[PDB]
């Protein structure tokens, strides 16, 4: 069996010295019925 | 540097109470443990011929002649010194110097009176200040 801990993100990019990047992820549906 | 540098009088045998000269960019070794330590430099050469003993005619005060002297021409900095030039001279009955045109050089060199200003870099221009530089 296998369920989700946890999750974080990387992005290969340049930013700006205090760019603050604004973006967001969600889940739409999951497997399993979790 | 020792005798008259000047060109209008033959060069003494001897060197004179000069000594030879400072400089203005001792440089010193330590590649072996040990100092080396290296004030000076040329600034003539000179060719002797005993006259009278090769004549076999004399062998009271033997002074060879000077046949001819080099001369070594240096530009000078307070870090670096190099020949500006060097003359083949030879001196006349007369004591008056002949003397071959000079050879000359130059060499490329330090400057801080050019400099350009700044110039941005595009390629790199945001990606340095702690983690985003490696290299």
């Amino acid at each position: 069996q296998r369920r989700i801990k946890s999750v974080s993100v990387s992005l290969p990019m340049l930013v700006g010295p205090y760019e603050d990047v604004c973006a967001q992820l969600t889940q739409t549906s999951s497997s399993y019925s979790t | 540097g020792e005798r008259d540098i000047s060109i209008n009088k033959i060069p003494t045998f001897e060197g004179g109470t000069t000594g030879w000269l400072a400089r203005p960019d001792m440089f010193s070794r330590y590649d072996f443990g040990i100092e080396i330590r290296n004030r000076r430099l040329c600034h003539q050469v000179l060719g002797f011929h005993r006259l009278e003993a090769l004549n076999d005619r004399d062998v009271t005060d033997e002074i060879p002649v000077l046949v001819n002297r080099l001369t070594l021409d240096y530009d000078l900095n307070n870090s670096v010194s190099t020949l500006v030039a060097v003359r083949q001279v030879a001196y006349e009955t007369d004591g008056s110097p002949i003397t071959q045109p000079p050879l000359e050089f130059d060499y490329q060199r330090f400057d801080t009176g050019s400099i350009p200003g700044w110039q941005e870099m595009p390629q790199l221009e945001a990606f340095n200040g702690y983690q985003p530089y490696q290299m």
